RNA sequence: GUUACGGCGGUCCAUAGCGGCAGGGAAACGCCCGGUCCCAUCCCGAACCCGGAAGCUAAGCCUGCCAGCGCCGAUGAUACUACCCAUCCGGGUGGAAAAGUAGGACACCGCCGAACAC
RNA sequence: ACCUCGAUGUCGGCUCGUCGCAUCCUGGGGCUGGAGCAGGUCCCAAGGGUUGGGCUGUUCGCCCAUUAAAGCGGCACGCG
RNA sequence: UUGCCUCCUAAAAUGUAACGGAGGCGCCCAAAGGUUCCCUCAACCUGGACGGCAAUCAGGUGUUGAGUGUAAGUGCACAA
RNA sequence: UUUCUUGCCGGAGGUAGAGCUACUGGAUGGCCGAUGGGCCCCACAGGGUUACUGACGUCAGCCAAACUCCGAAUGCCGGUAAGUCCAAGAGUGCGGCAGUGAGACGGCGGGGGAUAAGCUCCGUGCGUCGAGAGGGAAACAGCCCAGAUCGCCGGCUAAGGCCCCUAAGCGUGUGCUAAGUGGAAAAGGAUGUGCAGUCGCGAAGACAACCAGGAGGUUGGCUUAGAAGCAGCCACCCUUGAAAGAGUGCGUAAUAGCUCACUGGUCAAGUGAUUGUGCGCCGAUAAUGUAGCGGGGCUCAAGCACACCGCCGAAGCCGC
């Protein structure tokens, strides 16, 4: 007559943050994850929740790098 | 090559894109019409709308 | 009855009865089959009344496949019980079935015989299914 | 034993698409493709009565000699796709062929004869893969039980083939088991 | 059930094009 | 610049892999010989570390050829789908797979050094 | 949980009905493993009829004496 | 049942309800923290006294099927 | 103009679908064949025989919200070119004043329920009602059309319609329906009818009707009283041949007989069988009164399908 179940935690609003293409301070964090589904690319820096933020400033991109999604800030030229 | 376009439906019922597509043409109510180039913009523009007007090109 | 030794999961949600039968439409094993033509879920209870149907009528030797098996649960909270306080407990087992899948299979010498106890377990269904025969 | 190839006609596909083939479709024809060392997959309609016709006559496997616009062209059927339900046929696939090729293929094998009456004769694998030339190509061929003794096995390595024709299946693969017609205190004990 | 059948079928009217409310 | 060379790399890291057959030892790369010294084994100079040039292409390395396994993979069709028609059925216009087929592939590109006519 | 909580009175019996037929009797039949007598089952048929008591608050139900028969239901489980 | 964490529902961004479907938490480790360096498992075959498929030894095959304090998920053999 | 729309460009996903020898589980039938099962010679060595059970493996066909070697369309994030731009009366920031925090049904995706509810709970740059008048659906918040500034004794249309009620067609052309189907319903039954597709024979005369037959080996062997061919087992044999079936139904309980499937005949062209469909039939069945077209009436269609030709029709659009 009762459920033994009904608990759920809250959700953590994980996800890409910053898109490719998408211009980005140095220091904003661009994707949060659990373990390292995304790999830190160049100039790219891990938090210690996994969380990848952008050591420069730039554009983001992703890219593969010996089978492994990493994601990239670019340097934009300065106008 | 360019289009003229007819309003014969209305905006009652129909989505926001669909709205905002007729809006964005230039026509307001039914039976009013537009004349316009017809790039890829236009021909996408009405590609949304297409159940909502008529068109038919000049010459 | 055909019952499942364990499924991981007892309570699931019912199974999308939607589509055309993509896998499982020929007829392989034997040279005449049962091939469906409606969606539905056929319980173990069916299975066993059409196959018992088409040993009963052709009794003397040939091979019966059954090529759809009931593993899917269907549950039923107990009787004059208002909703709420959780979902029931599983009380009866199917197959689904989509239009196109060949439910039953038999081998037999004859042809008459054999289209008789297919049509004779078509009966026990709640189908409408067809006679199809081992080629195109 | 050449097999004389079945004379169709044929016409390029103006356009492509779903839309296109649901049209062609509905005014019977079939959509079909001829690939093979041609190396021009060409999108064409053909006139569904004879293909369905011609597939009677002469099976799945069997060369054709398609006029292209003129153009003569011999072909062979590689895949059909079949409608699970109405059973039409919706699309066909052409290698282009021509004489002295040895090509790759999948026969029907029918079991023929009456067998011993206390057990009966059942097929697990209907089709055999076998190598042969495009004119060449046998559309069935038969394996033999006449009065068979007790249950046993027989592989696509007995099998009288024809000549010009190669196995290709491993001959180990069994086609047609004679199994001991179950009594009938034996019948009924499975299937639950 | 023959009111609830015999309501829920008016809406295949012409007019109504396979809608109504309530079904 | 030539190289049946040695390193350091790159590529949405197998079209590059595995396997099989046939070759090579210029310098190199290795194996090989020893443990006097730095250093080392949870025991072992097997490994690592240090010294040497008696023997070797048997391997590692590299070269050539095989499509047997693994990998890649269309065109077309189909599934599914957005929007729109459409009194259930169903259809039209755009997008379009997975599987399968035709086939492809025994990698390619870069920068330094070695020997060699220079 | 859709109307009714600034009120839609709740069981059984009485009185009075009214309609359906899914027929209890009476009327017309087909098949019978229907000889007759008497039945079984199905079909057609709603004009009329369809008892009085004991036990129980009883409906239901059990029984007693009958009867051609002692029908089943809808109507705010008809009717304060 | 009430706070927290993980998954599915949840419709490929995020978020998403029900007395929907499954489990965990209220700790633990002065190393199970930091750094430096080194290594590759599980399983399988073959050969060995106890010793049996199974315990430790040796040869091979073995790219992840083992393990990661602790649920589940995302990760990790470049190793976490 | 930062908003929004459309085109293009740069992205990240794991849904629909699919696949599974790519994992985790389920799961069908084969194949070889263990280890462990029994037995012989005879030991509990060893060897082989045997319904063995039959690890593993392998062939083929499959299944999954919490499986994934894969994998879209849409949506989402950003950029960019434009569009709209005497307007969306758009974004964003600060402030003054709020109301709201009981939602409903319908379309699509789902949970709970019995894949019930006019049920309940979520998603949706989905809609309408709420807070919406006008036209259609007989009447009928939520369905279809369309958003009411006022006036007009003007016109054009939308959804729906054009025999009479009732504005406009008893419209034209070609077909279908006999059920008042149209104007409710299932499994399933059925020489209804139209069209299309194959198949067996067929003027060397086939299907029907009409006659002569339907035999010799020989009542095939099974438990019983007779299975003889007609309870229930083993299946498909020769001679005359044409015509004889290990004998088709009745019934003789067993036989017999009546017959039949099967050849000979005079007859005179079609005859039998499927498959795809377009419309119909039965199943069909409640209580105040026809009462499951709104009515009259409609097949001489006013029914259905496909083409075409007009018109009526709103507070929509135009005219003043
Ligand atoms: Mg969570
Ligand atoms: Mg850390
Ligand atoms: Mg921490
Ligand atoms: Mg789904
Ligand atoms: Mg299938
Ligand atoms: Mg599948
Ligand atoms: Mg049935
Ligand atoms: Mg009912
Ligand atoms: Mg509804
Ligand atoms: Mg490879
Ligand atoms: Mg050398
Ligand atoms: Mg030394
Ligand atoms: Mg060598
Ligand atoms: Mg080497
Ligand atoms: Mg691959
Ligand atoms: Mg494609
Ligand atoms: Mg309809
Ligand atoms: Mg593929
Ligand atoms: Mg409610
Ligand atoms: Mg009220
Ligand atoms: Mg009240
Ligand atoms: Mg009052
Ligand atoms: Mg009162
Ligand atoms: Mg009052
Ligand atoms: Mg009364
Ligand atoms: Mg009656
Ligand atoms: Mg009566
Ligand atoms: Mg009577
Ligand atoms: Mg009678
Ligand atoms: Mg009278
Ligand atoms: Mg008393
Ligand atoms: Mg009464
Ligand atoms: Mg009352
Ligand atoms: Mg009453
Ligand atoms: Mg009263
Ligand atoms: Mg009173
Ligand atoms: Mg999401
Ligand atoms: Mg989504
Ligand atoms: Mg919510
Ligand atoms: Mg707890
Ligand atoms: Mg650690
Ligand atoms: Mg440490
Ligand atoms: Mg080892
Ligand atoms: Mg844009
Ligand atoms: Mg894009
Ligand atoms: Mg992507
Ligand atoms: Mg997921
Ligand atoms: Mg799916
Ligand atoms: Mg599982
Ligand atoms: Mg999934
Ligand atoms: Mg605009
Ligand atoms: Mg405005
Ligand atoms: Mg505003
Ligand atoms: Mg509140
Ligand atoms: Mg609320
Ligand atoms: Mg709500
Ligand atoms: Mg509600
Ligand atoms: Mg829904
Ligand atoms: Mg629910
Ligand atoms: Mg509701
Ligand atoms: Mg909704
Ligand atoms: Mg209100
Ligand atoms: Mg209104
Ligand atoms: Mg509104
Ligand atoms: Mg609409
Ligand atoms: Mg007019
Ligand atoms: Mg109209
Ligand atoms: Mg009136
Ligand atoms: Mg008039
Ligand atoms: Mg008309
Ligand atoms: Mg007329
Ligand atoms: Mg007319
Ligand atoms: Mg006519
Ligand atoms: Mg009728
Ligand atoms: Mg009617
Ligand atoms: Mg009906
Ligand atoms: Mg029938
Ligand atoms: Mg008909
Ligand atoms: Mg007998
Ligand atoms: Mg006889
Ligand atoms: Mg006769
Ligand atoms: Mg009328
Ligand atoms: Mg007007
Ligand atoms: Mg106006």
């Amino acid at each position: 007559s009762s459920s033994r179940n009904g608990r759920d935690s809250a959700a953590q609003r994980l996800g890409v943050k910053r898109f490719g293409g998408q211009v980005v301070k140095a220091g904003e964090i661009l994707v949060r994850q659990r373990g390292t589904h995304f790999h830190p690319g160049v100039n790219v820096g891990r938090g210690g929740d996994d969380t990848l933020f952008a050591l420069a400033p730039g554009a983001v991109e992703f890219g593969a790098k010996r089978g492994r999604k990493t994601v990239n800030i670019v340097p934009v030229a300065r106008p | 090559a360019e289009l003229k376009i007819t309003q014969v439906r209305s905006t009652i019922g129909a989505r926001w894109k669909q709205r905002e597509s007729l809006r964005t043409l230039g026509l307001k109510k039914i039976r009013q019409s537009v004349v316009r180039e017809d790039n890829a913009q236009t021909r996408g523009l009405i590609n949304t709308v297409h159940h909502l007007v008529e068109v038919e090109e000049v010459g | 009855m055909l019952i499942p030794r364990k499924v991981k999961h007892r309570k699931q949600h019912h199974p999308e009865q939607r589509g055309i039968a993509s896998g499982g439409t020929s007829v392989s094993f034997g040279d005449y089959g049962i091939q469906a033509l409606e969606h539905a879920y056929i319980t173990n209870r069916q299975i066993e009344s059409a196959r018992i149907a088409i040993n009963r009528h052709i009794k003397r030797g040939g091979k019966v496949w059954i090529n759809i098996f009931p593993d899917r649960p269907l549950t039923k909270k107990p009787a004059e019980t208002r909703m709420g306080s959780g979902k029931g407990s599983p009380e009866w087992w199917v197959a689904n079935v989509k239009p196109g899948r060949v439910l039953f299979e038999l081998s037999y010498p004859d042809e008459k015989t054999a289209r008789d106890a297919l049509t004779r377990a078509i009966h026990k269904l709640p189908i409408k299914a067809r006679i199809v025969t081992r080629e195109e | 034993t050449a097999n004389i190839p079945n004379k169709l006609t044929a016409n390029v596909r103006t356009r492509t698409g779903k839309g296109a083939s649901r049209q062609a479709r509905r005014d019977g024809k079939v959509p079909a493709v001829l690939y093979g060392h041609g190396t021009d997959p060409q999108h064409l309609e053909l006139n569904a009565r004879d293909f369905a016709a011609v597939l009677r006559s002469h099976g799945t496997n069997a060369i054709l000699t398609l006029d292209i616009e003129g153009t003569e062209q011999l072909a062979l059927t590689k895949a059909l796709d079949v409608h699970p339900i109405r059973r039409n046929i919706q699309h066909a696939d052409l290698l282009v062929v021509q004489r002295g090729e040895k090509v790759t293929v999948e026969v029907t094998v029918l079991v023929e004869g009456d067998a011993t009456p206390g057990t009966l004769v059942t097929q697990d694998a209907n089709t055999i893969e076998i190598e042969a030339e495009a004119l060449s190509i046998p559309e069935q061929l038969t394996v033999s039980v006449e009065g068979v003794e007790a249950g046993t096995q027989i592989t696509a390595g007995q099998i009288s083939l024809p000549e010009g024709v190669n196995l290709i299946s491993d001959p180990e693969l069994l086609v047609v088991n004679v199994v001991e017609a179950p009594s009938a205190e034996a019948l009924e004990e499975e299937g639950a | 059930a023959k009111r609830g059948r015999k309501k829920r079928d008016r809406k295949h009217s012409k007019a109504n094009h396979g809608k109504r409310p309530n079904a």
